[PDB]
């Protein structure tokens, strides 16, 4: 046959394979984002039509590059403050009476300690209020820091922000970024509207466990993630297309006060309260949270039998970060209880509720004792105005016949948190290379 | 014509299209084709991009084809491979499903692209030597 | 002819003179264009240097350059970048001022010139198939 | 089967008898302390290989490996004979010599390689 | 500073002197307390 193979170049050819991102910014700065460059201005979104690509979640390498950039975004912001290891000394600590109230009774104490000064020739007697999971007793007991058996380590400088910046993922030369268009995007299949894009959208990189802050919302409709939906041992991420509003606050009138504890740095410890103390909490309305959750309901009836009677029910055990719902309002971590959220059960067929909120000063939030965080005190009340999109629930097999299905929240892992808005987003390699026949061959001088 | 702008197709835009549509817009993807953890992370994909635009490039150099996108070879096509009409293939064919289809054979086409190009470069070599 | 010394023309050396006698000097310049921190910043500007040599052989590439310092193409120049005589713009301007003079249609040239290269290999290639 | 010859394998051989495996070696140009190490060699190995190919791109050997110029060689450098020279002699022995006058050789090449260049455009511009 | 003494519990008498058991104040968790422990050492790396 009169055929001959052509050799062509920049063909569109996508293969799949591991690729180190780089990070974007909009760009005084603060969270040392700065080392990275910064975002280019109109980024170019081109549609690709009369294309399929088979989207799969759980597998990309995304969100596991995400988590290693944060982890050591957040170790290398943690390295210029100063340690904090006078700390573990013997502490002659009490309880409070000062305007304490009955839910608060034996939550806060009073600690007293002798810590080093500039001059290390003497030392100063100070006083200060640490929360009750931030103290163990050794044996006005003697007491210590949580953290002194463990690795000692840093505080958050006063001059850093928690503010979750959004920023944007870029893929390098020869690699390419594909988006899904579709509106019910499932968990994995072939994604019909694809588009390629240079640089990620914006994505807060939120710290939470039980309820997803601050996320990005659906299309249309609540959706349901899961790569197994019949084992009870995978997590079941939910979206949400409306925001459920949430008010978190701290009435407690902290007081800051700076003492030296050596040559130039200082150590930022809770001085006396103004007023009343209460205990923090965090308010939903009633009315939105039982809609979002009838419609999470419908959305797990398509799954599952539609005349299966659904219950939600709160964390069975294990650690605190994972029973309760941990995350960060101007710079105080609180750990919620969400056990009035997942009270209520569903059968076929104006008014907020309050959750209290544990305050501690020592939080690892990954799993890894192999080192902490003091978060210092800030002046004044907190107060958090924010809207959660998303859920991360767990099912509690063990039962037959498709009866008694109950849903609890969990999600341990920081993965699902960015899994849940990294999920349109794939990495495509370009292979230049491609061979076709043509009728044509190459004449001889 | 001088008021006018110059708009071309965007970067895989031609991904779903067809063969002979595809191949006038080869010019955007080649063009588009090029604390110290991150530093290290960044200079090493910037470096593997290198070596990969390298190695395309080397491979093309093997060949008559020095740097031009589209050349014709003189080695035959073998109709075993797809046994299938070139207008069907440039008509209602993607460059993905064309890749899939022989994506076995490609190697051992690219060996006998590279030999016979090397035995094909001593031919004129043994005629300009005769002058 | 034993002790004869060879001699050339400096690095840029030929920046002031006219277009005609710059366009001899042009094998100089190809040939001349190529504790942590500061192994890291080096290695960069090194990288950086290669990826602009990268970038300019690829523009040439896509062109019908490959290799070849000097070439020509089948397009015209129009008036409207410059409308200046050959007899003058080669033996009483600079390559600075030149530069200078129509910088503001350089990707407009460009992106002409890779369009006009496109349509050629593809006019080449309807022309072997005869 | 087919067996033409490993890397460097035409090393102690002639001129001649190495003079069809240059293609092989052609092809063969292509904890963090460790790991910056490797990519700063591997850098250096990039380098070498695109100021090797700038160089040959300067000539008018930019996409072929075997090419000859129109510069009339000087007897001065070698003064010896053809078939001595291509098949009693290594490249070796003759690279222990030649790597004093390279430089002129280079330079000769790019001069003349220019000019032709320059006659092509005067004899494109006169058609 | 520590405090070593000769061991003297079912030795071979070629390593008469060459086994110190020392005793000295390390901190502990605690840097407001201090304990008393002790430790085995060789006659090679300690000095008088
Ligand atoms: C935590 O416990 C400490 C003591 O261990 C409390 O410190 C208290 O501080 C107040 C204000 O400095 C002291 O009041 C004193 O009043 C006299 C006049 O009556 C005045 O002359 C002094 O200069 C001083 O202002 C108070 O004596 C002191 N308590 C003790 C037992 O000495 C601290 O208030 C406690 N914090 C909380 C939140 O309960
Ligand atoms: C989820 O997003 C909302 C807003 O979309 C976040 O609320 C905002 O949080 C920041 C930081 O906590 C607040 O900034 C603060 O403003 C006061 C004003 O005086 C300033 O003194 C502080 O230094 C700080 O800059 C901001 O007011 C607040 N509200 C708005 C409308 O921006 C919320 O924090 C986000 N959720 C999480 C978990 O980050
Ligand atoms: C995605 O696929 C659709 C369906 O083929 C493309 O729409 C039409 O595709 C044809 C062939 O590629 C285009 O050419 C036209 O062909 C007809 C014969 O069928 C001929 O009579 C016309 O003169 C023309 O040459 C056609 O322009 C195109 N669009 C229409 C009909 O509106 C579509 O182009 C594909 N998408 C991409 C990005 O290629
Ligand atoms: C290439 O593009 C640049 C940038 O647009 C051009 O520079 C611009 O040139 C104009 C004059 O040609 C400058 O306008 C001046 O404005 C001042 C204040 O109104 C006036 O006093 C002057 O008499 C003159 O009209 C303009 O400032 C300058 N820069 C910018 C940013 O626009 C350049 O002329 C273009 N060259 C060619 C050959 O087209
Ligand atoms: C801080 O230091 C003071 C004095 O140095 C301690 O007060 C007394 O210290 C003497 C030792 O000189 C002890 O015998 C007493 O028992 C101490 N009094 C009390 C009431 O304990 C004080 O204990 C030190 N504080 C801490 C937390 O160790
Ligand atoms: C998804 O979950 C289902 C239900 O648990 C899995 O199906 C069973 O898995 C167990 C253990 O993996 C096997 O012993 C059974 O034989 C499976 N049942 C059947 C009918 O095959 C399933 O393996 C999980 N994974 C996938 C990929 O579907
Ligand atoms: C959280 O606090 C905000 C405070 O702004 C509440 O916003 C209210 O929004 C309605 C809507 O029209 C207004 O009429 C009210 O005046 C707003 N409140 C105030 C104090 O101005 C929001 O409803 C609160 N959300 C929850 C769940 O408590
Ligand atoms: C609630 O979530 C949404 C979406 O994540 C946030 O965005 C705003 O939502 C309102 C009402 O839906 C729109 O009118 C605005 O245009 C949205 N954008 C901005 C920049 O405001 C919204 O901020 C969240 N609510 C709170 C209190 O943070
Ligand atoms: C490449 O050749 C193989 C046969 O060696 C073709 O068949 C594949 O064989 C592998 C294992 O040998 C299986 O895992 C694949 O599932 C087979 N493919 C199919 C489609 O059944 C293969 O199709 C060839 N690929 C081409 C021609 O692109
Ligand atoms: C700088 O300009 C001078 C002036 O043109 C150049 O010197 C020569 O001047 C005579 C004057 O009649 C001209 O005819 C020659 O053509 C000029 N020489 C050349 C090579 O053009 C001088 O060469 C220029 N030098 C540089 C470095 O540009
Ligand atoms: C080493 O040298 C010997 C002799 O110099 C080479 O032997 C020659 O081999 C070729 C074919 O390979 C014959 O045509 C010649 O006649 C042989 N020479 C003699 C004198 O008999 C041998 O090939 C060389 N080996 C290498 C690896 O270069
Ligand atoms: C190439 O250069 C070297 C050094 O410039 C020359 O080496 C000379 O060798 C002779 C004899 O071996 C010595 O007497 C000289 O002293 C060497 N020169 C120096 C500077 O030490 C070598 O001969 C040159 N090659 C040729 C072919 O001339
Ligand atoms: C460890 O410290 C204790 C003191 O807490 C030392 O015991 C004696 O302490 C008194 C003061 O109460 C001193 O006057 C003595 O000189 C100390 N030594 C002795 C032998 O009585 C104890 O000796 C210290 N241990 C070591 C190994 O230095
Ligand atoms: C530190 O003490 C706490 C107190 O209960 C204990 O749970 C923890 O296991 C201890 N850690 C180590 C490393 O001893
Ligand atoms: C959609 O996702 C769910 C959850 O993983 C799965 O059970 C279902 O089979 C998927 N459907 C399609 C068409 O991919
Ligand atoms: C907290 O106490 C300070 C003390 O001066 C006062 O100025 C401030 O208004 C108080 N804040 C609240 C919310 O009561
Ligand atoms: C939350 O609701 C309770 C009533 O249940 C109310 O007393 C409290 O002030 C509310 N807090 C906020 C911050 O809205
Ligand atoms: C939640 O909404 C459903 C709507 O179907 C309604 O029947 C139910 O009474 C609501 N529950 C509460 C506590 O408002
Ligand atoms: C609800 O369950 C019944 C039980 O047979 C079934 O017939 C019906 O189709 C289901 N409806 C939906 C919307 O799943
Ligand atoms: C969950 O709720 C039950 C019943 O209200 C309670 O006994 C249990 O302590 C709760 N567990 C957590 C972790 O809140
Ligand atoms: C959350 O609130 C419920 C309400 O009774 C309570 O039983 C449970 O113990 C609380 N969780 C924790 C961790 O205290
Ligand atoms: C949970 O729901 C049951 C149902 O009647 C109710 O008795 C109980 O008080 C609820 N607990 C909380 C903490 O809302
Ligand atoms: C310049 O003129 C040529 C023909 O003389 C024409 O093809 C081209 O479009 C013109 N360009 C502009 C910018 O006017
Ligand atoms: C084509 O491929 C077949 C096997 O698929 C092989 O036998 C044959 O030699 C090849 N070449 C030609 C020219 O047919
Ligand atoms: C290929 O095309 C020819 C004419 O162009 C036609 O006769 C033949 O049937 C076609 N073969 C197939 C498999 O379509
Ligand atoms: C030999 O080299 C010299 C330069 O050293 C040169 O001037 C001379 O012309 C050359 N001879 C020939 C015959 O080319
Ligand atoms: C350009 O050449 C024309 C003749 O072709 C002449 O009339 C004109 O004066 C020249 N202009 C300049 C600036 O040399
Ligand atoms: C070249 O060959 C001839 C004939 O064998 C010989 O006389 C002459 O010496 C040779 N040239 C050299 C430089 O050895
Ligand atoms: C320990 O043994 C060494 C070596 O025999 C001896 O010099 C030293 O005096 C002994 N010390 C005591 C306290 O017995």
């Amino acid at each position: 046959e009169n055929l001959w193979v052509t050799v062509y170049y920049g063909v569109p050819v996508w293969k799949d394979a591991e690729t180190t991102l780089f990070c974007a910014s909009d760009a005084h700065n603060v969270w040392a984002t700065h080392a990275c460059v910064p975002t280019d201005p109109n980024p170019q979104e081109i549609h690709l039509e009369n294309v399929t690509e088979e989207f799969n979640m759980w597998k990309n390498n995304m969100v596991e590059q995400m988590h290693t950039d944060i982890i050591s975004l957040w170790d290398q912001s943690l390295k210029p403050c100063v340690k904090l290891t006078p700390l573990c000394v013997t502490l002659q600590c009490t309880n409070v009476t000062n305007n304490i109230t009955d839910d608060m009774r034996g939550e806060l104490k009073n600690c007293s300690f002798n810590m080093t000064t500039e001059l290390r020739d003497k030392k100063q007697k100070v006083y200060s209020l640490f929360y009750r999971l931030d103290v163990v007793q050794i044996n006005n007991k003697e007491y210590r820091l949580i953290n002194c058996n463990t690795s000692a380590c840093t505080q958050a400088c006063p001059k850093v922000s928690f503010e979750p910046i959004p920023i944007h993922y870029c893929a390098p030369a020869g690699f390419a970024i594909l988006k899904c268009k579709d509106k019910k995007f499932n968990g994995t299949g072939p994604c019909p509207s694809v588009s390629t894009v240079q640089c990620t959208h914006g994505i807060k990189p939120v710290v939470s466990t039980q309820l997803l802050l601050n996320g990005s919302l659906a299309e249309e409709e609540v959706m349901i993630r899961s790569e197994n939906i019949t084992n009870n041992a995978k997590n079941i991420l939910v979206q949400f297309n409306t925001p459920v509003q949430i008010n978190c606050t701290r009435p407690n009138n902290n007081t800051r006060k700076s003492i030296r504890i050596g040559p130039g740095q200082a150590f930022y410890a809770t001085g006396d309260i103004i007023g009343d103390i209460r205990q923090a909490h965090c308010n939903v309305s009633k009315a939105t949270w039982n809609e979002t959750l009838g419609k999470v309901v419908k959305q797990l009836r398509k799954h599952f039998g539609n005349n299966t009677i659904i219950r939600f029910a709160n964390s069975s055990g294990g650690d605190l970060e994972v029973t309760t719902h941990s995350f960060n309002c101007g710079g105080e971590f609180f750990y919620c209880n969400t056990s009035g959220l997942f009270n209520s059960t569903w059968i076929s067929n104006n008014d907020s509720i309050t959750l209290p909120c544990r305050i501690k000063q020592i939080i690892n939030m990954w799993q890894r004792i192999g080192q902490c965080m003091y978060a210092p005190p800030i002046q004044g009340v907190i107060r958090c105005v924010s809207n959660i999109t998303g859920l991360i629930l767990t099912r509690d097999g063990g039962s037959t016949n498709s009866t008694t299905e109950t849903f609890r929240p969990g999600g341990g892992d920081m993965r699902d948190n960015w899994r849940s808005e990294l999920y349109k987003y794939k990495v495509v390699k370009i292979e230049p290379l491609g061979v076709a026949p043509t009728r044509c061959k190459r004449r001889v001088v | 014509a001088v008021g006018i702008g110059a708009v071309f197709l965007g970067f895989l835009g031609a991904a779903g299209s067809t063969m002979g549509a595809a191949s006038m817009t080869l010019t955007v993807q080649a063009r588009n084709l090029l604390l110290t953890v991150w530093g290290i992370k960044q200079l090493q994909a910037r470096v593997l991009a290198v070596e990969r635009y390298l190695r395309d490039q080397q491979l093309l150099g093997i060949w008559g084809c020095s740097g031009k996108l589209i050349c014709c070879t003189n080695v035959p096509w073998n109709s075993s491979w797809s046994n299938r009409n070139l207008s069907e293939i440039w008509d209602n064919m993607t460059w993905l499903q064309w890749d899939k289809e022989i994506s076995n054979y490609t190697q051992i086409i690219y060996g006998l692209l590279e030999e016979s190009q090397n035995q094909q470069e001593k031919n004129e070599q043994d005629l300009l030597a005769l002058d």
